[PDB]
RNA sequence: AGCUCGUGUCGUGAGAUGUUGGGUUAAGUCCCGCAACGAGCGCAACCCUUGUCUCAUGUUGCCAGCACGUUAUGGUGGGGACUCGUGAGAGACUGCCGGGGUCAACUCGGAGGAAGGUGGGGAUGACGUCAAGUCAUCAUGCCCCUUAUGUCCAGGGCUUCACACAUGCUACAAUGGCCGGUACAAAGGGCUGCGAUGCCGUGAGGUGGAGCGAAUCCUUUCAAAGCCGGUCUCAGUUCGGAUCGGGGUCUGCAACUCGACCCCGUGAAGUCGGAGUCGCUAGUAAUCGCAGAUCAGCAACGCUGCGGUGAAUACGUUCCCG
């Protein structure tokens, strides 16, 4: 068995790998009924494109919080690392593209005394 | 208003709760007894040094313990004014009460035992300089401690003018959580109205 | 709050909207949370006593 | 390195700082590298080497100076003047700017020149060899 | 035959934690099965005050309060466990009932 | 800024067709923080340019660019309480930025009523050199020119 | 980012030196040289949160793999293989290399790595200054009423209006307006409280009640922006919502002055706003919804938080301010 996690600012997901058809199951839906955008498309292409075995293996996902993007980028992690394990001699492929790379980036705190985060109210000099 | 209280800033590393219990439907009723009981044991005492107050209060328990420099007016040979305590804590309906007084092995280093005094000393006739350099030498005497800082304010030696005088020894590390950083704060009355002492008493470092 | 105001408030209403919260240590009308029943002022400085069950510095 | 100054009338910081080495060198010795905040060793060794390249001989003095041999003492006019008021006898060499009336035993040569001062530092260094050996 | 669980409440970690060790101790000691101490969340309660009163609001000071649960099930209902139940002694700052 | 030049950001290169200029356009016209729309917007114009001039639409938006990227701009410096137009020349990349940034302010005056044509008819327009983008470049230029005097102050 | 002390040295002396100068840094942060050598309070760190992993760890939480479920779903048994809930620990430390460096701090580039240079943000605000604010949080000295300025009570005012200032929200629309479908967030709150199904309403809502003192139940499997399909085609607009009319719902002993919300109708100003001015340098502004405090009901567009989507330039100190 295999079960790999990704992580992007607040959504989470799990990923489940077979070496089957060309084909994926996002709770219960393929790859354009769900997430039907072409750039977050060619997002969760970029893994299997970059190491160059694409419609090699079916992934089932189960997905929980965030939205589109954040998951969309979720799942991109999760399959990059998990195509990583199971074979390892593409590790200096995703790093030389940098898809290792997990994003340390979220939403910072609303400040008390302002308006949101960095934001300030109007000054008047009277 | 720059600096915090040290005490309330080091409740969650250093200094713990002086009232532990737990509650959930019956919040207001628990505050409002312990604030009466708090008052009523701060007022009917006031000749001696009631360094620290805890309360505790679980399910039909609840008990008090109180540390005094001088247990002596605190603990009669039969009980007279405890027994005073104890009808006050009866009256106001505080079931039963296993009041146990305690007492401080170096009541120069407590902030609370020192503010008193120099208020009392500052208040009758004595300077401000006088008593508070005797604070701070009988503070710095003891080894255990390692730095002290007594501050006054308000109308000062009688005078009409506002006033603020502070002398310090040693380390007083405010900034370390981890600071053994004791604080206190007093009010000496007087026909001028009131003066304010504050004692910060920094005694070593703790690690755990 | 003047004595004959806080006797008053602790007279119960003789209307059910006729009751407010009147802060238990001082009396003060605004801000009393349902919570600890105190003015926001009074519960600030008890807090920062370090005399009550469970209240901290918050930090985030 | 660099004549510290006042490091000799003062005594007292001068023995705190030996005291420092002492035990900075014991605990060096001991292995005791890991068990703080890392960056508290690394300034730590920081320290380390910013108080040893210029203590190479006050880490071995113990039984206080007597004599003190100087070169350029325009170069050194802090150091000679604490070696007198201390009372401690000066044996200095003379360049043209420098003062003879400075110097208790005052020698004239070149202080300019490596050549000299290598020679002079061998012929010294020859004469408290054989004070030792005839000690 | 029954299996109790138990609710088991405390601000504090040291408490709540020695509690818990005592009762888990105790229920060896008399011969019962406990699953344990599993962890539940952490119910947190945030306020906002001023720090000044009459004027400058833009200064306030945030307040919390934190609750650590935990639930204790046992299963084999030994009576002697039962007996030894409530004579347990308890930190002040902890609470426990049983469901 | 005080200090030091602050590390430009990276470019994403753009999935569809290679080169970051539409990208950078799409990013541009992006408003209220919506990528999808602003891109879907773009596409569009460009698709129309696509089936308007039967040409590839990198090299025709590339030299309409080119043709439109100005050279040398105006500032001020103030003496006295009194200023002066100084004329200094620009960084391709800063010309570029103000190119396309006229043309994505000045893509909302078209009277056609709808931004994708819009889009479609002043990239065309540019490609043409009739556009009014053109008409602010040479607007520049003379401004430049005219006062190339002021200049001894030498920034 | 500054404020002091011990020892030493200088001056008859108050005093000075250290704390000056060059460089560097977020910094009195550090280096070099200098009669200074060191040490405290400040700064940094010990604290909270976010980003990775290891171990412990399975309920109310999850469902990989197995049986019962057939549509109502982990729902019913079971399980740690995965998040997760909560405890402990590892890890960012100029660690290594190369060029500039005074073989110095330091600066840039590269390697590995989740992150490269305080990773991101909170908490903490020194000595001082404004006779700054608060006798209306509380107490506080002096003066005042003391048969009253005390004091209970009914109605009315703090919402009055020819004006001016400040802070906000909604619009001047086609990057849009209206209609149906479609899928993903977080946090929080709940006892005379959240309150689901059915019953009847256009919609607030009237009937009564199952789940829960609460990872169990309710906030719809929790929203909008997003995407798809239909239409409107530039007008005071299928924009905009003000004022005004008729008829109601909820709470409250009591809704005119003076609560909110609902149905229907005419549909005012409003065409990107002069002199001038404001917030903002990475998950920021801008946009969108949700939750909480106070609250019986709300004037809330206010305040404190959460999450979704999410780009621009920074050449350089010449000028304006601290």
């Amino acid at each position: 068995p295999i079960q790999t996690v990704g992580r992007r600012k607040e959504a989470v997901v799990r990923v489940r790998l077979v070496p089957g058809t060309g084909q994926f199951n996002l709770d219960g839906r393929t790859l354009e009924n769900y997430f039907p955008n072409k750039v977050h498309q060619q997002l969760i292409k970029a893994p299997l494109v970059t190491v160059d075995r694409v419609d090699q293996f079916d992934i089932y996902a189960h997905l929980d919080g965030g939205g589109p993007s954040g998951q969309a980028g979720a799942l991109r992690l999760a399959i990059a690392r998990a195509l990583i394990l199971v074979q390892p001699e593409d590790r200096p492929a995703l790093k030389k593209a940098g898809f290792l790379t997990r994003d340390p980036r979220a939403i910072e705190r609303k400040k008390y005394g302002l308006k949101k985060a960095r934001k300030a109210p109007q000054y008047s000099k009277r | 208003g720059q600096k915090i209280n040290p005490h309330g800033f080091r409740l969650g590393i250093t200094t713990e709760w002086k009232s532990r219990w737990y509650a959930d439907k019956q919040y207001k009723d628990y505050v409002k007894e312990d604030v009466a009981i708090r008052k009523l044991l701060a007022t009917g005492l006031e000749r001696a040094g009631i360094a620290d107050v805890e309360i505790e209060r679980t399910r039909d328990r609840v008990r008090v313990d109180i540390h005094t420099a001088r247990p002596g007016i605190v603990i009669g040979r039969r009980g007279t004014e405890a027994d005073r305590i104890r009808a006050d804590l009866e009256k106001l309906t505080g079931k039963q009460v296993q009041l146990n007084i305690l007492e401080v092995k170096n009541p120069e280093s407590q902030a609370q035992l020192v503010a008193q005094g120099v208020a009392e000393q500052l208040s009758n006739r004595v300077a401000f300089r006088r008593a508070m350099r005797k604070a701070i030498q009988s503070a710095m005497r003891q080894p255990n401690v390692k730095g002290i800082r007594v501050q006054c304010s308000g109308r000062l030696g009688g005078a009409e003018m506002s006033r603020s005088e502070f002398y310090r020894e040693g380390r007083v590390p405010l900034h370390t959580l981890r600071a053994d950083i004791d604080y206190g704060l007093y009010e000496a009355k007087t026909t001028f109205g009131r003066i304010g002492v504050k004692v910060w008493i920094y005694k070593g470092d703790i690690v755990g | 709050a003047k004595k004959a105001l806080v006797h008053k408030a602790n007279k119960k209403p003789k209307f059910a909207v006729r009751a407010y919260t009147r802060c238990n240590k001082c009396g003060r009308p605004h801000s009393v949370y349902r919570k600890f029943g105190l003015c926001r002022i009074c519960l600030r400085e008890m807090a920062h006593a370090g005399e009550l069950p469970g209240v901290q510095k918050s930090s985030w | 390195q660099r004549w510290l100054g006042g490091m000799l009338t003062n005594f007292s910081t001068v023995h705190k700082r030996l005291q420092r080495l002492k035990e900075l060198e014991a605990m060096e010795q001991t292995g005791g590298f890991e068990g703080r905040t890392k960056k508290e060793i690394l300034m730590l060794t920081r320290e380390k080497n910013k108080l040893e390249r210029s203590l190479g001989g006050i880490r071995d003095m113990q039984k206080v100076p007597s004599a003190v041999w100087v070169v350029d003492t325009n170069k050194e006019h802090i150091a000679v003047g604490e070696a007198r008021k201390l009372g401690i006898p000066v044996i200095a060499i003379l360049d043209t700017n420098c003062d003879p009336d400075v110097v208790d035993y005052p020698i004239p040569g070149n202080d300019d020149a490596i050549r000299s001062a290598a020679l002079l530092t061998k012929v010294i260094a020859s004469a408290v060899a054989e004070g030792l050996q005839a000690r | 035959g029954q299996k109790i669980r138990i609710r088991l409440k405390a601000y504090d970690h040291e408490a709540i934690d020695a509690s818990a060790r005592k009762i888990v101790e105790t229920v060896t000691r008399t011969g019962a099965s406990v699953v344990g101490p599993v962890p539940l969340p952490t119910e947190k309660n945030v306020y906002c005050v001023i720090r000044s009163p009459h004027k400058y609001k833009d200064s306030r000071e945030h307040f919390e309060m934190r609750t650590h649960k935990r639930l204790i099930d046992i299963l084999d209902p030994t009576p002697k466990t039962v007996d030894a139940l409530m004579r347990i002694d308890l930190p002040a700052s902890v609470d426990v009932n049983i469901q | 800024p005080r200090k030091g030049p602050a590390p430009k950001r990276p470019l994403v290169n753009d999935p569809v067709y290679g080169s970051q200029l539409v990208t950078q356009l799409v990013n541009k016209v992006l408003l209220e923080g919506k990528k999808s729309l602003a891109e879907r917007i773009v596409y569009g114009a460009l698709e129309q340019a696509r089936e308007k001039t039967g040409t590839d639409p990198v090299v025709t938006l590339k030299r309409a660019l080119d043709n439109v990227k100005p050279a040398l701009e105006v500032r001020s410096r103030r003496v006295g309480g009194a200023t002066y137009q100084v004329p200094v020349e620009v960084r391709p990349d800063r010309s570029t930025t103000l190119a396309l940034r006229w043309l994505v302010n000045f893509s909302r005056q078209r009277r056609e009523k709808t931004m994708v044509e819009r889009l479609a008819n002043e990239i065309l327009d540019a490609s043409n050199g009739l556009g009014a983008s053109v008409k602010r470049r040479e607007d520049t230029h003379k401004m430049a020119e005219a006062n190339r005097a002021f200049a001894h102050y030498r920034w």
